[PDB]
């Protein structure tokens, strides 16, 4: 459109902690956002991204999206991702791809699970008890990129990168009162109530309604103090490559997600569904054995491939011709709490589509709903007491260049007016067993939950 | 040099089939079962026709049965899962409950190396998503069974005179072996 020129870049001083160091001073500002690769040794852990002070914001509650510019505020009932794509286009910033700068400004933030209700007709049984947007995205004409591969810190801006450097260096950090939990963790279900729901799900798998359902429970506690101090210590401990801290108008999202939803890099699509998890074991001899048990488990390989078939279909609707490939299956990825079974699907985005169109076609993830997707979601809404909200949605960016990357917000806390929420699920098949799957949820978030207990 | 018509019967993995056919270089037109009439097909002039899987019965599969009756002996037709059951029923076969529920289990099937199994490995590991089979005792004489489950359920049929063949399982699925070569047989026979 008007600006095809590449953004002005300024290299700052390399330090491994550059993102946490610069973001500390912004952590309290609504629309201040960090994507952090968790300092992980991982093939998909290279970049930390820092934004704040958006030129434009989008907030979706139910059927309304509010688009707020400097003074202008509009409300619309239109498809939220169509509204987002219109706002990106209207910014008139169109740079070429840069493999070193994957986000060159553009949209960044949260697509909550219940945004999916805008793309599929679903029942309204589950209770909506958290007021936080289904979509909370800022448009940024600058960013700070920390590249752990090249050991580079880049400050880019489409306006005045020099003023932004100064604006950033001028901000200073008065460490806020420390985070404490002011109650014990408490589930939204008894172990009895889990069972009643676990049995009801398997009853639905026998009818052959569906093949797989992710069933989740939610823990709540009261907290006081600064959520940013909590994040610093969780980020250290979780080494998760799709980690994020979002400061929203309504509260904070602390994502320690290890899962990538969809990457769109120079039109090359990649999704890495996690399906299959075994807990990590103390003895280093017995833990190397878990990695092989998990890789070689027929029940777990079957469940994963079901989800690969689902993701192949979601991506295949919109992918180019015969581009949908499955280059890698059942790689085991070790994380502090758990070993995960990860498969990767690749494809090509057609030049007629946008990453936003790809995201609409696939959202929310097959890995955290089930198969068929619509029936899995119908059941989840029927049996889970409360809506998932920010949990099992996606955090990510849509660059002005066309690129995108997103997470699944598993291992993700919502902190809102003194209440903190943490959810844990698990794929359920006819073959799987009640107590194993109940205990699987605990194994997934115990280190998170207990690290905050003091 | 011919377009393939894929009749969508609203399966969850319909685009997996479209993509497999696209990988093999096929020009595929995807139309849904209630979005097409037999007259419309005549004007699109397809070279081959595929009847996709689906959750419904052959009766509730829009024009699926209509297409088999009208195009049998004029164009090659492949049926997958529902399309296979519709194919059987159109010639007077019956559909029945399977032995057990087959929700994304894989299973080995033995075959005779005929039709879409020409050149393929024996046995073959394939995935079934659905829990209905063609009744063997009812199967019309015009069909040979091309493959069997471990349980002796029908996993494939081929018409003895015309180019029309059905498979009960999902070749488009990544859990299923030589899906590509299977559909390439149908495409280039
Ligand atoms: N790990 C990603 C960047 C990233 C970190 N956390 C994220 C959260 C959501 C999306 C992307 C990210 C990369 O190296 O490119
Ligand atoms: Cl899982
Ligand atoms: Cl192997
Ligand atoms: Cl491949
Ligand atoms: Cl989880
Ligand atoms: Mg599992
Ligand atoms: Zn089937």
């Amino acid at each position: 459109h008007m600006k095809t020129l590449s953004p002005a870049v300024i290299t700052l001083l390399w330090r491994q902690d550059a993102a946490e160091f610069y973001f500390s001073r912004l952590s309290h500002l609504p629309w201040a956002m960090l994507l952090h690769s968790g300092y992980a040794d991982h093939p998909y852990s290279r970049f930390d991204i820092v934004v704040a002070e958006p030129i434009c914001t989008l907030t979706t509650f139910g059927k309304e999206t509010v688009v707020s510019e400097s003074e202008k505020r509009t409300t619309t009932t239109d498809d939220p991702l169509q509204v987002l794509q219109q706002v990106l286009d209207r910014a008139d910033i169109r740079p070429t791809h840069n493999e070193d700068l994957p986000f060159q400004g553009g949209a960044l933030g949260l697509f909550g699970y219940d945004l999916g209700r805008r793309f599929e007709s679903l029942p309204e049984i589950a209770e909506q008890d958290i007021v936080l947007p289904d979509m909370a995205v800022g448009i940024y004409d600058w960013a700070l990129i920390v590249d752990h591969q090249r050991h580079t810190v880049s400050l880019l801006s489409h306006n005045d990168v020099n003023a932004r450097r100064a604006w950033l260096e001028s901000q200073q950090f008065s460490p806020q009162e420390d985070f404490t939990l002011t109650s014990d963790w408490q589930s939204n279900m008894t172990r009895e109530q889990y069972g009643e729901k676990f049995r009801q799900v398997q009853e639905y798998l026998h009818s052959g309604d569906c093949y797989q359902v992710n069933l989740a429970q939610r823990f709540h506690a009261t907290y006081s103090g600064d959520e940013w101090q909590a994040f610093l210590q969780l980020n250290q401990a979780n080494r998760a490559p799709f980690s994020a801290f979002l400061r929203l108008e309504q509260g904070a999202i602390l994502s320690l997600s290890p899962e990538r939803f969809i990457l769109c890099d120079n039109s090359e699509i990649q999704t890495r569904p996690i399906k299959g998890t075994l807990p990590r074991l103390p003895d280093p001899q017995e833990d190397s054995k878990q990695a092989v048990k998990l890789a070689n488990s027929a029940k777990d390989r079957a469940e994963n491939l079901m989800i690969v078939d689902l993701m192949r279909n979601d991506i295949g609707r919109v992918a180019v011709a015969g581009s949908v490939k499955v280059p890698e299956l059942f790689v085991v990825e070790p994380f502090p709490a758990v070993h995960h079974l990860v498969s990767t699907i690749t494809a090509q985005l057609p030049e007629q589509l946008h990453a936003s169109d790809l995201l609409r076609a696939a959202f929310p993830g097959g890995s955290i709903t089930g198969a068929p997707k619509v029936r899995a979601m119908e059941i989840i809404d029927e049996l889970e007491p409360q809506r998932r909200n920010a949990w099992c949605g996606s955090i990510g960016y849509l660059s002005f260049c066309g690129n995108m990357d997103t997470s699944i917000t598993i291992r993700t806390l919502t902190a809102i007016n003194g209440q903190i929420f943490c959810s844990a699920g698990g794929g359920i098949v006819a073959d799987s067993q009640e107590e194993a799957e109940y205990q699987e949820t605990f194994d997934k978030v115990n280190r998170i939950l207990k690290q905050l207990e003091k | 040099g011919g377009m393939i018509l894929l009749i969508d019967n609203y399966d969850s993995f319909t685009w997996n089939l479209y993509q497999y056919f696209c990988e093999l270089g096929a020009d595929v037109l995807v139309k849904r079962n209630d979005a097409l009439t037999l007259a419309d097909i005549d004007a699109l002039k397809p070279q081959k026709i595929v009847i996709s899987p689906g959750p419904c019965t052959p009766d509730e599969a829009g024009i699926s049965l209509d297409v088999i009756r009208h195009y049998a002996g004029r164009l090659p037709i492949l049926g997958v899962c529902l399309g296979h059951q519709a194919m059987a029923q159109a010639f007077g076969g019956k559909v029945v409950r399977a032995a057990k529920v087959m929700h994304g289990k894989t299973s080995p099937i033995t075959h005779n190396g005929e039709g879409v199994f020409r050149g393929l490995a024996n046995p073959l590991t394939v995935t079934r998503y659905h829990s209905l089979v063609v009744e063997p005792d009812s199967l019309p004489a015009c069909f040979d069974v091309t493959a069997w489950s471990e349980t002796r359920e029908i996993m494939g049929i081929r018409h003895r005179q015309w180019d029309l063949e059905g498979v009960q399982f999902h070749p488009e699925s990544i859990l299923s072996e030589q899906g590509h070569q299977l559909l390439a047989n149908f495409l280039h026979r």
